[PDB]
RNA sequence: UUGACUGCGAGACAGACACGUCGAGCAGGUACGAAAGUAGGUCUUAGUGAUCCGGUGGUUCUGUAUGGAAGGGCCAUCGCU
RNA sequence: CUUGUCGGGUAAGUUCCGACCUGCACGAAUGGCGUAACGAUGGCGGCGCUGUCUCCACCCGAGACUCAGUGAAAUUGAAAUCGCUGUGAAGAUGCAGUGUAUCCGCGGCUAGACGGAAAGACCCCGUGAACCUUUACUGUAGCUUUGCACUGGACUUUGA
RNA sequence: UUAAAAACACAGCACUCUGCAAACACGAAAGUGGACGUAUAGGGUGUGACGCCUGCCCGGUGCCGGAAGGUUAAUUGAUGG
RNA sequence: GGGGCUCAAACCACACACCGAAGCUGCGGGUGUCACGGUGACGCGGUAGAGGAGCGUUCUGUAAGCCUGUGAAGGUGAGUUGAGAAGCUUGCUGGAGGUAUCAGAAGUGCGAAUGCUGACAUGAGUAACGACAAUGGGUGUGAAAAACACCCACGCCGAAAGACCAAGGGUUCCUGCGCAACGUUAAUCGACGCAGGGUUAGUCGGUUCCUAAGGCGAGGCUGAAAAGCGUAGUCGAU
RNA sequence: AACCCACUCCCGUUGAAAAGGUAGGGGAUGACUUGUGGAUCGGAGUGAAAGGCUAAUCAAGCUCGGAGAUAGCUGGUUCUC
RNA sequence: GGUCAAGUGAAGAAGCGCAUACGGUGGAUGCCUUGGCAGUCAGAGGCGAUGAAAGACGUGGUAGCCUGCGAAAAGCUUCGGGGAGUCGGCAAACAGACUUUGAUCCGGAGAUCUCUGAAUGGGGGAACCCACCUAGGAUAACCUAGGUAUCUUGUACUGAAUCCAUAGGUGCAAGAGGCGAACCAGGGGAACUGAAACAUCUAAGUACCCUGAGGAAAAGAAAUCAACCGAGAUUCCCUUAGUAGUGGCGAGCGAACGGGGAUUAGCCCUUAAGCUUCAUUGAUUUUAGCGGAACGCUCUGGAAAGUGCGGCCAUAGUGGGUGAUAGCCCCGUACGCGAAAGGAUCUUUGAAGUGAAAUCGAGUAGGACGGAGCACGAGAAACUUUGUCUGAACAUGGGGGGACCAUCCUCCAAGGCUAAAUACUACUGACUGACCGAUAGUGAACCAGUACCGUGAGGGAAAGGCGAAAAGAACCCCGGAGAGGGGAGUGAAAUAGAACCUGAAACCGUAUGCGUACAAGCAGUGGGAGCCUACUUGUUAGGUGACUGCGUACCUUUUGUAUAAUGGGUCAGCGACUUAUAUUCAGUGGCAAGCUUAACCGUAUAGGGUAGGCGUAGCGAAAGCGAGUCUUAAUAGGGCGUU
């Protein structure tokens, strides 16, 4: 904090509490006692602890019927209303779509759709698989989980 | 995440100043003096629940003495006579009869007397 | 006459630690005594100073490319009112 | 030691002046002993003069006091803030016992509130600090000795 | 800005240093003062008008002079291992 | 301890009764440990300190949710619920935001540090109102006059408390209009507020010319660098 | 007398004043007093020498940096069971 | 009913206490934001003698200040954009005007650009004073435009002691000078502190001062390491490893070899890569802009974006603000187009220059003395460097391999140039935040490095919020043609009235109820009469509290405090166990004789990367041997270890 290099008054004789600087943490414009610095919040998770949690999540999604498996899922031309009609057939509104590779057309749609996210097998994290009400996966993506997760 | 103390500090000072209602001078309107007054008031109240039971037995015993000597007996001789015969009536109930039901107190004193005590 | 021996050491006493004290028995070599045996100093309890550093005598150790050497380690010992 | 002893000065003199010598512990350029003039310099004694004093009295102005206007300060845990004799962190408004006492101002005085003011300056402590001294220790500027360099020729004495 | 003095200065006195590019002082140095001076001058030290005077000690510690001998640095490198 | 106490209310023996603690018992609750399968048992004063379990504050996810102008946060009362930190429901005020639950992260909880900043008390309507030259009437103006203006008197300075240069200040100078603040009181007055105006040089003082102490200093000499000294020169009034 | 100074008493000590005032006091042609301009400063300057003075600061100025020096010492340390 | 006596004792408060209700003062809290803080990704990394950074003074229809400009002075000329309002802000009014014949506004290129400042014609107290020369123009007491500092380099002329020619002197050109937060390479270089004292040592070659360069700099192509096998310039990151060493062997300091990565590159002295500056060949960016979809009804309300009902748009759906909460109201957003003219970058091919030291390196390598650097403090002390003094060989030669010798191995010094990976941000743009939200965040949200303080260097504040919209209160009355109020009006609301959101506490008042003038002390609490209020009319709730039993504050520090021991006048706000990196133990998880990656790649929290670390074996000082091993003459004993 700027300033505060000298003693405000002499050590003895004035009848005032001892001071060494006007920029003390006890003073109005003084510094912060344990001021923060930019730091990192980033834990270590074992590669196998990460895979064990994914297996645990996927097993529970099957038990709760929150996983829907379909034979392929593609759309022609990027149009949000084209995808909305397709999802209405399956009766899904808040859904996470997982495919073995994110097509450009399927990514361009669902970009502006409110409660719909289009992810990838390696791009789907533990949080997203729990946050959405349903998970839609294709058989080609189901094979991909088996290879990655054993 | 900077936390401001204004709302919580004010709510805590008002709880103390509400218990200090009716106290004199600064004891009811400044926190530093009212905090000590509330603590000492609670110290006194804890001790005086013990003393309430002592002050009331002493009052019953003094009134039983006054009623027994009107029938020709002292307190210590009446208590020995009551224990000799049968009676387990409290000093609290006995002091009530000595003032309110004087004909019943006389009968008890006369029965305690007949136990030769 | 050299047991004021060399390697140890069951088991203890003391004790914050670092130090301290006693010791049967085994193995080598001895000395006295005919021999059983006794001897790991003195009737006992004081007579003392850590580590570092440097010196001296040994040594199945190490020895900065390799063979040596210097230097280091290990064992014995010297230098503090 | 000591207000040494003797003399003078006073009614009375631990101070003063003159001596004595037993100099605890004077002494000759860190000068010895004298000295006219000089000193807002130290000690003692007189004359004059006096409220310095016995012992204070009266008078005159400026405050203090009252009325109108403006309007501080240090201090402060909270106060319904008496005496005495005990007790007790050992000197009590506040505790015990006891005695006194209607409620509230104003002018005065300072005995107490261990009154206010300044984290005691005396004293001790801190493996505190500054500055000063020296034949404390360890160094250093300066001054000085010698070798080499800048730096040569000749003659002579002389050691190898 | 609690000490005006018996403290400091002083005229006078003495010792000592300095031959001029002076001794001495300020300057890493150039230079500057001393001094546009020159031993009747300049620096340091003590004492402190004037009068009468200033006694004994050179063992200690300084300073000055001496050079025979003893001890003695960098340097050099005989000898031995 | 006091009142008071004498075949005692003293002392020495003996006897019986009673009072007297948060001790013990009774009744109703809460907790710790252990055993058994909710009961039994014995525990539950506490500083330094060790161990266990919680409340509340701000921010992030849950949350593009839910609540909210038919009234959010905040403020101020009342009631009520827990062993506690605390929670909940409502009247009034307020006028636009809040955050259930379970997780995550901390600038996370003040009475003290002769603590820091702001506001306000006590002293107290008390001390003081700044040289003890000195003031008294009349008149005017004005809402208002001890203090302003004028007049009649009285006092004070006069080697100054009168005039004038320099330094320093910078509009304080004059005139209209004003009085909140400033003026240690009031003020119609002012070195105060607003707005206008006001300073005229061949001879006065500077500038220009000259130099002192001293400064700077081409080249130069010196110095790790920055720089020091200095010659020609050119600045510098008192 | 002016002018420079500061010996005594009293007042003042929250002062009219962070060193004054009234009444007395010393020097007053000199080692005098004073205006303007200039030079020397922080282990440095200047000092008729008191450790005095160097901007109300001096047994080593002020300012900003090393720097949040160090403090076996005082003080303080915030919700519940 | 009369007199007397004795007894008893309501009300009457100068003023105080408590409770409640209304105010005042004051500014907390809540909500808010034109201001800050920290990052990521880019940019471009300098400006200046063609006069900088920083300023003084001036400049407008009317006073000041801020912003912009400069005597052509809130502007002049040209291109490019647009498309109807405009004459900047605090900060409003009154005026005068401008214009679809294209204004204001935005971007590129020009013109003008006072005085001071490196300040440069000479001086000077910065914003001032005094000049000279050349060309042109006036006749009076000048005007206009150019020149005139110093040093270095090159060139022309000239010329002292002195013959020659040197020093020197004039004239031309070209360059430099000053400023800037950090980064870089050098010169000089502390102390506090730690070692629980302190000298060696540390702090530390840090702070600080000085000098040069650049957009980066520096270093760089083996007289290098290894170890008899090999590697192959420099720089940066992760390990080896807190190991080997070093050290009053104290406190401490601290490698290399060998591995894993980022980058990829060398070329010359028989004259090269490369780099500059021009001239050309193409491309890409930057300095401004243009288009940009889809909503109605109903209720409450001052006002719908909110309720209820039904639709539509999506490469545009958690943007901003509109009278309360909006994908469809406005500005935007995804996505598409764009440039008269400047800038920059990469790209061809032509020139000029440079690289450049000439020819392979001599006062050099080596040595002696004193220092410095290497992790290494003289130590067995190798290697680099140099203040003083010396001093070789020439490829059958020279350097190194940690004293030294021999043998091997490996390099060729005393001459040069060289990008990338690396460092930093005063400055510009965009985006982001489990950052702040007016005592916080920058000292600075506001006309802040200001006011103020100091001779100076320097130090350094306080101070935000009416309302949706000024609709900012016409008019009446009291008052000094006041201040301030009472009405009336505006507004949803003036107790939102300008010192204006909310409006807490300390502190100061007014009103009502009960208590208080014979009574002794931490002011409370156990008991408790009476009075007042409300309604359920008393086993009730609220307010007071006569009288009475007990009862010497809190914190700190102590063997011990009511202590007459310390601290606090009170209130509100703020104010003290944190963070990073290495570790050990416990709880809780994943894998398991194995576990785990670091830098770094990355389709980026995934996946890869197993270099490394720990474990599966110990004993010994070590060589070494190994379920054993060390000591010893000893398969004896003993220490440590093994199911
Ligand atoms: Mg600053
Ligand atoms: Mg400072
Ligand atoms: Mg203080
Ligand atoms: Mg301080
Ligand atoms: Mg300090
Ligand atoms: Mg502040
Ligand atoms: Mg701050
Ligand atoms: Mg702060
Ligand atoms: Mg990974
Ligand atoms: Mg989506
Ligand atoms: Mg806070
Ligand atoms: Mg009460
Ligand atoms: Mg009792
Ligand atoms: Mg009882
Ligand atoms: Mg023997
Ligand atoms: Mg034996
Ligand atoms: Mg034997
Ligand atoms: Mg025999
Ligand atoms: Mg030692
Ligand atoms: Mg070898
Ligand atoms: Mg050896
Ligand atoms: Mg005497
Ligand atoms: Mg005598
Ligand atoms: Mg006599
Ligand atoms: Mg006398
Ligand atoms: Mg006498
Ligand atoms: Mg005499
Ligand atoms: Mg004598
Ligand atoms: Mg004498
Ligand atoms: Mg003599
Ligand atoms: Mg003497
Ligand atoms: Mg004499
Ligand atoms: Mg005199
Ligand atoms: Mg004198
Ligand atoms: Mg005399
Ligand atoms: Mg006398
Ligand atoms: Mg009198
Ligand atoms: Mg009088
Ligand atoms: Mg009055
Ligand atoms: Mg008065
Ligand atoms: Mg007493
Ligand atoms: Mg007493
Ligand atoms: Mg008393
Ligand atoms: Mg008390
Ligand atoms: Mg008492
Ligand atoms: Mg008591
Ligand atoms: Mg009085
Ligand atoms: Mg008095
Ligand atoms: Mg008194
Ligand atoms: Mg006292
Ligand atoms: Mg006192
Ligand atoms: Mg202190
Ligand atoms: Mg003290
Ligand atoms: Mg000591
Ligand atoms: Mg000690
Ligand atoms: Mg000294
Ligand atoms: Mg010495
Ligand atoms: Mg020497
Ligand atoms: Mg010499
Ligand atoms: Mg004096
Ligand atoms: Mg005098
Ligand atoms: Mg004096
Ligand atoms: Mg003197
Ligand atoms: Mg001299
Ligand atoms: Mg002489
Ligand atoms: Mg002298
Ligand atoms: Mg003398
Ligand atoms: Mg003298
Ligand atoms: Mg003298
Ligand atoms: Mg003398
Ligand atoms: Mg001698
Ligand atoms: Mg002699
Ligand atoms: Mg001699
Ligand atoms: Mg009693
Ligand atoms: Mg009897
Ligand atoms: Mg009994
Ligand atoms: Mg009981
Ligand atoms: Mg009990
Ligand atoms: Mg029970
Ligand atoms: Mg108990
Ligand atoms: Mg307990
Ligand atoms: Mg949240
Ligand atoms: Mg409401
Ligand atoms: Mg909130
Ligand atoms: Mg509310
Ligand atoms: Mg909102
Ligand atoms: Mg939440
Ligand atoms: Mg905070
Ligand atoms: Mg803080
Ligand atoms: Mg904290
Ligand atoms: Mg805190
Ligand atoms: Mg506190
Ligand atoms: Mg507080
Ligand atoms: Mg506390
Ligand atoms: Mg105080
Ligand atoms: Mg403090
Ligand atoms: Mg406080
Ligand atoms: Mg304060
Ligand atoms: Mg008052
Ligand atoms: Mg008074
Ligand atoms: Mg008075
Ligand atoms: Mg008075
Ligand atoms: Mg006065
Ligand atoms: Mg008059
Ligand atoms: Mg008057
Ligand atoms: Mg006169
Ligand atoms: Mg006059
Ligand atoms: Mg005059
Ligand atoms: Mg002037
Ligand atoms: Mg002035
Ligand atoms: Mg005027
Ligand atoms: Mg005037
Ligand atoms: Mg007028
Ligand atoms: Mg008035
Ligand atoms: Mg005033
Ligand atoms: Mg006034
Ligand atoms: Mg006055
Ligand atoms: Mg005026
Ligand atoms: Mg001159
Ligand atoms: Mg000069
Ligand atoms: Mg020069
Ligand atoms: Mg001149
Ligand atoms: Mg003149
Ligand atoms: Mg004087
Ligand atoms: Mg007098
Ligand atoms: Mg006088
Ligand atoms: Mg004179
Ligand atoms: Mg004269
Ligand atoms: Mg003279
Ligand atoms: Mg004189
Ligand atoms: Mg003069
Ligand atoms: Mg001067
Ligand atoms: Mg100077
Ligand atoms: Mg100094
Ligand atoms: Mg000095
Ligand atoms: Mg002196
Ligand atoms: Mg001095
Ligand atoms: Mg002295
Ligand atoms: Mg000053
Ligand atoms: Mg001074
Ligand atoms: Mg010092
Ligand atoms: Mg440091
Ligand atoms: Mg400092
Ligand atoms: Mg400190
Ligand atoms: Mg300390
Ligand atoms: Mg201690
Ligand atoms: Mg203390
Ligand atoms: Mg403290
Ligand atoms: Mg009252
Ligand atoms: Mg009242
Ligand atoms: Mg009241
Ligand atoms: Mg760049
Ligand atoms: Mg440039
Ligand atoms: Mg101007
Ligand atoms: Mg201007
Ligand atoms: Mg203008
Ligand atoms: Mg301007
Ligand atoms: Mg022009
Ligand atoms: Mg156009
Ligand atoms: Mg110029
Ligand atoms: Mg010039
Ligand atoms: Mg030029
Ligand atoms: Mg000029
Ligand atoms: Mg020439
Ligand atoms: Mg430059
Ligand atoms: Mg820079
Ligand atoms: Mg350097
Ligand atoms: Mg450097
Ligand atoms: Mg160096
Ligand atoms: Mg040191
Ligand atoms: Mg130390
Ligand atoms: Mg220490
Ligand atoms: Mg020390
Ligand atoms: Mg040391
Ligand atoms: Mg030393
Ligand atoms: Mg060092
Ligand atoms: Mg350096
Ligand atoms: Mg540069
Ligand atoms: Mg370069
Ligand atoms: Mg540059
Ligand atoms: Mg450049
Ligand atoms: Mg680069
Ligand atoms: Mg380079
Ligand atoms: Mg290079
Ligand atoms: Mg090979
Ligand atoms: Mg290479
Ligand atoms: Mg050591
Ligand atoms: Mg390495
Ligand atoms: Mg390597
Ligand atoms: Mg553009
Ligand atoms: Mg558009
Ligand atoms: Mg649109
Ligand atoms: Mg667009
Ligand atoms: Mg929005
Ligand atoms: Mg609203
Ligand atoms: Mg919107
Ligand atoms: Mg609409
Ligand atoms: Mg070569
Ligand atoms: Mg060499
Ligand atoms: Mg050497
Ligand atoms: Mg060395
Ligand atoms: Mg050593
Ligand atoms: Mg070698
Ligand atoms: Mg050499
Ligand atoms: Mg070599
Ligand atoms: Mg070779
Ligand atoms: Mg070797
Ligand atoms: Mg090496
Ligand atoms: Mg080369
Ligand atoms: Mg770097
Ligand atoms: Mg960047
Ligand atoms: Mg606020
Ligand atoms: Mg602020
Ligand atoms: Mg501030
Ligand atoms: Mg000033
Ligand atoms: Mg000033
Ligand atoms: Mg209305
Ligand atoms: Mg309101
Ligand atoms: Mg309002
Ligand atoms: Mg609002
Ligand atoms: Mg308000
Ligand atoms: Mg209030
Ligand atoms: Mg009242
Ligand atoms: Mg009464
Ligand atoms: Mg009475
Ligand atoms: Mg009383
Ligand atoms: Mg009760
Ligand atoms: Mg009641
Ligand atoms: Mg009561
Ligand atoms: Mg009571
Ligand atoms: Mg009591
Ligand atoms: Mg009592
Ligand atoms: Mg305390
Ligand atoms: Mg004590
Ligand atoms: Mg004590
Ligand atoms: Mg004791
Ligand atoms: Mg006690
Ligand atoms: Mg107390
Ligand atoms: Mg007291
Ligand atoms: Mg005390
Ligand atoms: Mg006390
Ligand atoms: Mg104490
Ligand atoms: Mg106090
Ligand atoms: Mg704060
Ligand atoms: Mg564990
Ligand atoms: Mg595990
Ligand atoms: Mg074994
Ligand atoms: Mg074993």
């Amino acid at each position: 904090v700027s300033g505060g290099g000298k003693k405000p008054w002499r050590q003895k004789g004035t009848g005032r509490a001892r001071a060494g600087t006007i920029r003390s943490p006890i003073w109005r414009g003084g510094g912060t006692t344990f001021a923060a610095k930019p730091r990192s919040h980033e834990q270590k998770l074992n590669k196998k602890m990460y895979r064990a949690a994914l297996r645990s999540i996927l097993a529970e999604l099957v038990r709760l019927d929150r996983l829907v498996v379909v034979a392929d899922f593609a759309v022609d031309a990027p149009k949000t209303k084209g995808l909305v009609a397709k999802l209405d057939t399956l009766g899904l509104k808040d859904v996470l779509i997982v495919t073995d590779g994110v097509d450009e057309n399927l990514y361009l749609a669902a970009r502006n759709l409110a409660h719909v996210d289009v992810r990838d097998v390696q791009g789907s994290d533990p949080v997203s698989l729990i946050a959405y009400d349903k998970v839609l996966v294709t058989v080609s993506a189901v094979k991909k989980f088996e290879e990655l997760l054993g | 995440a900077r936390v401001k103390r204004g709302v919580i500090a004010r709510r805590r000072h008002k709880k103390i100043l509400k218990l200090a209602k009716g106290y004199y001078g600064a004891r009811s309107r400044v926190f530093r003096v009212a905090k000590q007054a509330v603590i000492k008031a609670g110290q006194y109240a804890y001790r005086d629940r013990r003393q309430r039971k002592r002050q009331f037995r002493a009052l019953w015993i003094a009134r039983i003495n006054a009623g027994a000597r009107q029938n020709g007996l002292s307190y210590s001789r009446l208590i020995a006579g009551l224990k000799k015969a049968a009676i387990e009536i409290d000093r609290k109930v006995l002091a009530d009869l000595a003032v309110n039901e004087k004909a019943a107190f006389t009968a008890i004193v006369e029965k305690a007397k007949a136990s030769l005590a």
